[PDB]
């Protein structure tokens, strides 16, 4: 029919009388702020905070809970829904966190989703532009096809780092951030993949199967030292705050930035490549994005901690010792790749001063942060000394 | 060739599944009877940017009607008064549903190997996160528009306060991440949503429209849209684990077991919230629990995964059995406890009496006049010193919480079950309300140690506990909860106080 | 056939047209037919209901002839009849601005108009010509325009005045 | 320093003034009397990528609450018919306005010579094919959700068999585009919106919302966020010229023909749609009109500009003199005339009858008297052959059609005005209701040479004009117009046939 | 109050009984789609076609017009509000164009408004990354700031060429393909000077003013014949199809098209420069997009009418010729910019090999599609001439 069967109490004459009817002169509490009673990061309390604080049902026993008692059903043995055992760490309060960004999912998606189309946007004309006529044909079929497929599966394993954490988290900021650092590694990993795919529909002999880059990555010797921090930072982390820190504030922070920002982004330019850059701009945008949140939580919330701050600093000195190592190594393994690019590509006065940009970025970015006294000399020569 | 070309997400999805590697540590870092194959396929060949493409386009739609239309023809305000309060509990417990549930897929998503399963899980992870955000949407949209904000404004902590809330975080919190991940896809997925979650987000919607309610409807929907993947994630669950021969040993008892706590909570809590939150009705509770649990999931649901050695739950017969007056018996201990929650409630009106009585033959004599004799003595004016739980005492009619599923029930008067089972354990009392609840917690005493309401708020004077967890309106002295939902005589903390009430831990009396 | 549309009106000229294969002889007919039966100097106002559907018909008849019969370079300079675009337009534009009121003005622009409208010159030309006569046009005629009594505006348009009425 | 950095719009249109250089040939491509300001300013710093986000936030709140929530509550059928009707009109009609306003602004961007005003001109230009595209899915909506289809559906093709649609050209079509550039940013800024347009748009989303139209509100409203640019453009048009010579002696003369144009049209049609349109009132048209005319437009806004040489239009005392009654007549004719139309039209109620006697004293004794006299005759009833058309040439009522507003009169019937000056030039015939038109024919005959319904349609058979023009609805014989808006009996082409109703030039009786 | 003053007939219980008693059983006809007389150019109507098409009133006399009768109002003179003689192009229908993208108002400033958002992004992150760092001084500084920033102008005034075309476009698909082509020019000139305010803002010295780029496009060499094709183009065509048509399948194509592709595209990353390819990316873009809109209109339905096929192709073909020479000169002047460059950083057989792809690619996409005879090698060598 025309107006349905089903009467609606908005707009249906009898129902709607009935409603009104019922209805108080004024609303019973002037306090019309879901929210009101969470305390403000900023000048006044915003939807971010107001839609994500205290969603996560804690009891006071873990650090800034609001509710009591202990849960309702276990784990076989007794293990807490989420407890305080899950990660060294320690604080006064598990919701003092915030993404900087204020992101919660509507906002991240409409950001994503902005990415997504003009993706498509930008393919379809580069295609139609023929853009591809001045691309270093070595450079597409060796270095963006085998090397820089390959570190998807960095980005892919980094992106699994995150599951635990996504179970384990003990706040829902945090919870919300750290699912969106995964997801957008996920991300990056999906678009190295995609350009692939796009180079194998205008490039007649160009095979988009991952066959090739993952061997690389599998039984390679480029990405080996950086495989095997991967697998650790993934499945030999069980404290889900050491491996959000580490692989942030660490290696992705180092390796990751290197091989992003110091090879790719640096060097497919000299190849006439700006598609790969297309992706990397993402990548960086992300990285960058992600840092904020990963430096509001570690070093605003934890590492100055007005109980725990000494106490945090220390667990966080050791597992950037503890990974710092594995990372270095990542770093060194890489540098053989620089031996097969063509002649004259690049000297170790750029690659030197490269590494320098990402050591002295993470010192300020994140070493200082924790007082973690770094050696930016002894680091880059500790890498150098891969060529 | 330069025509214009780009590529979609099944063309990258193509190759999603060997984006996994093997080595040593590759595997689970979580306790499991099961083995999840590491070649399971997902339905849904998503890459992580058209996923937000697709979510993105539906806020569009949702946020945009309620603030641009909705708002204009305040919507958020012309809804029936028991409606408004109803709200404040279904979204905010659903919230707590919503938000574990990302927990879950997270422990899910760390369970599968395959790469495509673990891609499937985090559709979820990150659809839970929205339907968190929308569930606390609608109470933050009916607080800052509508005509109560008390309760809706501060759920997440004057929820804390009240016996519902306990029961809630078993099925939807506690029950969806602690145990087994497969333990958890079943109640989260497999009978969580699939027998209830879907079925009642969607029931909500005609409840709320029926009740003038057009805000709820509008973001309910919106979620509903997200639940075909989240149904696929749950049937490939056990797909994963049908050919590990734990399986045969396992599944239909962890099944069975998921199922029972599922509906040992939903059975008489949405049908209490449903026939006594609302003025007008959409279907009696009792038809609508049939349909859903027995015809669509008990029957082709569960039929379907019958190739997989999936068995209809066996304590199904005592399900139905014990189900009938739940929801009536449930909504008398509600009621009689109104002070310890975050939202207003009324007793049933006249024309809903007989609706009561048409649909439930025998209600008026039972029901029916206990409400119009705590009426008359005045349970809704603050100057009668009577608050209905004082009837209870009075008539000798303990209230328990059962130990495992947090339940409230009394036994001495509910017209549904009586059964109750009390157990002394290594000096504490432990009481239960029915065989299956009562067997999980002989089997495994280390999971279920929740402390009741009785026991921490034992000895303490009613009006100190609401007052301590923030049960106060914005004057700081009327109280959020209310036994009736009219504008005037509304219950202060000194009406309570007076009242001189003192919690009594009701299991001692068999000492 | 009597249509809005379509009628024999129309499908009379669409035959006449369709005999036009000359430039010269298309071209004479579409200036002919514009003094015959457009703006308010029109010879007759017989075509009322047709001449604007049945011009652009013409038109099209003159500019297809045109483009066939024209180098490349008189496509863009020469008018329909040969003439000289530039030197055209030049000319007009000196009379315009030697019009010694707004009533001569308005038949310089009006003429213009009959004769040249765009088949005939290139549209380039024939509007950089809107551009300047309708400047000076309107100059004239909107100073003091509210100053001249009704009464006497009638007689100098010189309109019959066939009936008045006023409260 | 690695700190996060940007650009907004501002620091970018801080430098814009100085895109455009200096060439011989850099100058205006259209004739007018004027000289814009090299270096005039904007007063909103856009640039292209800015203002396309703000649109875009715009739709995405109006196409939500059109596609969900408005959908959802059917909201495209729970509006009154007549409304329905009105809003063919209305939305079809805006649309026309909205749609040469692009082309007007084009125009005026090509006028201006400074960098910043041409911006803001372009901006508009951007606004106006947002606008088009907001009308035509207003329409668009009804078409496919609304109680009549028919009219919404193909009103850019229905709308020329009326005459209503020849005086809308006028004032929105060619007053916009047709003339000096200054002139047309007179009728279309200056006076058009200012004066009508805004006033209108928030006018007819209260009538809308009062008739249970919230499909117009929602778009409307949105229309209506963007006209703050457009006063701007219009103030700013003015402030460009004044400092030449030539506005002193040319800029009140065009503005006091704009207002004259605008006016002329808007005066009776506004208040006719209003009034005869509507099931439920707002407010009298004659007290709107004042205010809006009158106080706002012809006090507040036309006073701020005295500073620049602006006066009030000369004409404005005689525009109030007509206004009184005009609508009043008007409708008489487009009512007689219903067969022309592409909507459906009803005869006031006995209710609707008190308000407009109550509100107009004298309207019974005339309007009144004549419709019920219609009514009398069957003038609803398809098988009374009767079109109110018949009445006035019965009782020798000639209606003309103005050479020049092209605003049909019946000067031997009506309250308002009753002049008609009957002039003959060059083997024309030409008919003029007003002073005003008649100096602008007088001055401009080549401007004004529009043929009008009865010169077009002179010895045409009534049903052959509305068949030829496709006023018809699906079925191929009921007509798209009616003289009621219920939904039996509805008129045929056959029924129109049967009157062998013949149009006549009414001029051609004079000698 | 809470439930406000303002009665809704929608909402309120007395008005709202009042409406659905007067309400009819059923729709008064089935037919609810807006423009189902429109032909469609797909399989089924688009909503595109729907909110565009027929909302010009124009009249049969101007082909493909559904109205009747001359225009109300029109200018001193007599010029009509429209008319056939504002264009020497004919067609049986002005209304057959279909911008193949089908944007409409909604549609084109959400995808630009996307663009807006993520270019912000983009610079937060570009900032935060410290990339600058790596960009050599000089192509900054020179290169960018004054040569790339000179090209605004260029831009600006492609853009300005459209205004004439706003006012005089026959019918609603065109103008709002035309409208919406000039709209992305400015946006690319506002681009163009946003990084240049960028750079200003990360790096120390770097003066945003527009003085020098100013200065470079009205009084330099390399763009002296660019500027004054540019202000030909612009000012001296009366024409909206000539404008249009030479423009965006003359000038821009292979002028344009060269600057913005075949040397700052392909030589910034020679310099470290990944900040301006990412707005050239948002131009190149932006160009193929227009491009199917101009060919849909130029070649599928002028082209290709079937009464004025050979016409329109003569005059497309004498416009082309008309053009071509400015645009020539243009190219022939911008060579000069090549001696400029810090030696080593290309030569004449990549600057050559780049002008055949130009070249090549309009002959493909414009040229052959009106029968034009274009000589590739000729019109090379007439280029090269400026090297210096
Ligand atoms: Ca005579
Ligand atoms: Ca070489
Ligand atoms: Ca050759
Ligand atoms: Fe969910
Ligand atoms: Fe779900
Ligand atoms: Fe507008
Ligand atoms: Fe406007």
């Amino acid at each position: 029919s025309m107006l349905g069967e089903r009467r609606r109490g908005l707009t249906d004459p009898e129902m709607a009388a009935v409603i009104l009817k019922a209805l108080p002169e004024a609303p019973l509490d002037g306090n019309n702020k879901m929210g009101y009673f969470v305390t403000p990061r900023w000048k006044r309390l915003t939807e971010y905070e107001a839609l994500t604080v205290y969603a996560q049902p804690n009891a006071d026993w873990i650090a800034g809970g609001l509710d009591w008692g202990d849960w309702t059903q276990k784990f076989h043995g007794g293990r807490p829904s989420w407890g305080n055992e899950t990660t060294e760490l320690r604080t006064v309060d598990w919701f003092k966190h915030r993404d900087p960004l204020r992101r919660w999912h509507a906002p991240y998606v409409k950001d994503k989703a902005e990415e997504w189309r003009y993706t498509d946007r930008f393919l379809q004309g580069y295609s139609a532009d023929g853009q591809i006529r001045a691309m270093n044909p070595t450079w597409r079929d060796e270095f963006i096809n085998r090397y820089w497929g390959a570190f998807l599966f960095n980005e892919y394993g980094l992106f699994n780092a995150h599951s635990q954490g996504a179970r384990e988290a003990l706040s829902d900021v945090t919870r919300v951030s750290l699912a969106f650092w995964g997801f957008d590694k996920i991300d990056i990993a999906q678009m190295i993949q995609l350009e692939r795919g796009f180079l194998a529909k205008i490039v007649p002999g160009f095979d988009e199967s991952t066959a090739v880059p993952k061997a690389e990555w599998t039984n390679g010797e480029v990405y080996k030292s950086a495989r095997l921090a991967v697998e650790g930072l993934w499945q030999e982390v069980f404290d889900w705050n050491e491996s959000a820190f580490s692989v942030h504030a660490v290696y992705d922070a180092l390796f990751g930035q290197f091989v992003r920002r110091e090879f790719f982004q640096r060097l497919a330019p000299r190849f006439g490549d700006n598609l790969t850059p297309f992706f990397i701009n993402q990548a960086q945008t992300y990285f960058q994005i992600a840092k904020q949140g990963v430096q509001d939580l570690y070093y605003n919330c934890l590492g100055d901690d007005p109980e725990f701050s000494d106490y945090n600093r220390t667990v966080m000195r050791n597992w950037t010792g503890k990974w710092l190592e594995p990372t270095i190594a990542a770093l060194r393994d890489f540098m053989g790749l620089f031996a097969k690019l063509p002649a004259g590509t690049t000297d170790k006065e750029e690659i030197t001063a490269s590494l320098y940009r990402v050591v002295d970025d993470w010192i300020e970015d994140y070493a200082s942060r924790i007082d973690f006294k770094a050696d930016r000399d002894q680091i880059v020569k500790a890498v150098l000394a891969g060529l | 060739n330069r025509a214009p070309t780009s590529v979609n997400a099944q063309e990258v999805h193509r190759w999603l599944q060997s984006f996994n590697w093997d080595f040593k540590n590759n595997r689970t870092k979580y306790a499991t009877k099961y083995k999840m194959a590491n070649e399971t396929k997902e339905q849904f060949k998503l890459i992580a940017k058209e996923y937000a493409r697709m979510e993105a386009v539906k806020d569009e739609r949702q946020f945009g009607s309620l603030q641009d239309a909705l708002t204009r023809l305040n919507a958020g305000v012309r809804v029936h008064p028991k409606w408004n309060e109803t709200m404040k509990v279904v979204s905010n417990f659903l919230e707590v549903g919503e938000y574990n549930a990302i927990a879950a897929t997270g422990m899910l998503w760390d369970s599968a190997q395959a790469a495509e399963q673990k891609n499937g899980y985090l559709a979820q992870v990150l659809d839970e996160i929205r339907h968190t955000h929308q569930c606390a949407y609608v109470n933050y949209y009916f607080a800052k528009n509508g005509q109560d904000p008390a309760g809706h404004n501060d759920a997440r902590r004057t929820r804390t306060i009240g016996p519902l809330w306990k029961g809630m975080k078993r099925v939807f919190s506690d029950g969806f991440i602690s145990g087994d991940a497969v333990e958890c896809s079943l109640n989260l997925q497999l009978v969580g949503e699939a027998c209830f979650t879907n079925p009642l987000i969607v029931a909500v919607t005609e409840w709320a429209a029926a009740n003038g309610d057009e805000i709820t409807p509008t973001v309910f929907l919106s979620i509903e849209t997200d639940e075909l993947r989240h149904m696929a994630n749950g049937y490939q669950t056990v797909v994963s684990i049908a050919n590990d021969p734990a399986s045969a040993k396992y599944l239909n008892t962890d099944l069975n077991n998921a199922f029972w706590t599922q509906q040992k909570y939903f059975t008489p809590v949405l049908g209490m919230l449903f026939e006594y939150g609302s003025k007008f009705k959409v279907e009696p509770w009792v038809k609508t629990w049939d349909r859903w649990v027995y015809e669509d999931w008990g029957g082709i649901w569960i039929g379907r995964l019958g190739k997989y050695g999936v068995e209809s739950p066996r304590s199904l017969k005592d399900a139905k059995q014990d189900a009938y007056w739940a929801h009536h018996d449930l909504y008398l201990l509600a009621y009689a406890l109104w002070p310890t929650g975050f939202f207003r409630l009324a007793l049933p009106d006249q024309e809903e009496m007989e609706w009561f009585e048409a649909n439930y033959p025998g209600w008026y004599d039972h029901y029916g006049k206990i409400y119009e004799e705590w009426r008359a003595r005045g349970c809704e004016d603050p100057s009668s010193g009577f608050i209905p739980l004082m009837w209870f005492i009075e008539n000798n009619h303990p209230i328990y919480i059962d130990r495992v599923s947090q339940v409230p029930f009394c036994p001495s008067l509910a017209k549904g079950a009586s059964t109750l089972r009390v157990h002394e354990y290594n000096g504490e009392m432990h009481t239960f309300s029915d065989q299956w609840g009562e067997r999980m917690w002989l089997a495994e005493p280390e999971r279920y140690e929740c402390q009741n309401i009785f026991e921490q708020y034992e000895g303490r004077e009613l009006s100190e506990v609401i007052a301590e967890l923030h049960g106060l309106r914005s004057d700081g002295k009327t109280l959020i909860a209310q036994p009736h939902v009219r504008g005037d005589k509304l219950w202060t903390l000194d009406d309570i106080k007076r009242l001189n009430c003192v919690f009594k831990n009701p299991v001692k009396a068999f000492n | 056939k009597l249509g809005i549309h379509s009628n024999d009106t129309r499908d009379a000229w669409v035959n006449k047209i369709a005999q036009l294969n000359t430039l010269e002889k298309a071209a004479e007919m579409l200036k002919q037919f514009r003094m015959d039966h457009t703006t308010p100097f029109r010879n007759s106002y017989e075509l009322d209901n047709d001449y604007l559907w049945i011009e652009a018909k013409l038109e099209e008849k003159v500019a297809v002839l045109k483009a066939r019969a024209f180098n490349e370079v008189d496509f863009r300079h020469k008018t329909a009849f040969g003439e000289d675009a530039k030197s055209v337009l030049d000319g007009t534009v000196a009379k315009m601005n030697a019009a010694k009121d707004k009533w001569e003005a308005e038949k310089i622009h009006i003429g213009f108009r009959q004769a040249y409208k765009p088949p005939i010159m290139p549209v380039n030309y024939f509007l950089d010509g809107e551009r300047q006569l309708g400047t000076r046009l309107m100059e004239l005629r909107n100073l003091n325009y509210y100053d001249t009594p009704l009464e006497e505006l009638r007689k100098q348009r010189g309109v019959r005045v066939v009936h008045l009425q006023s409260p």
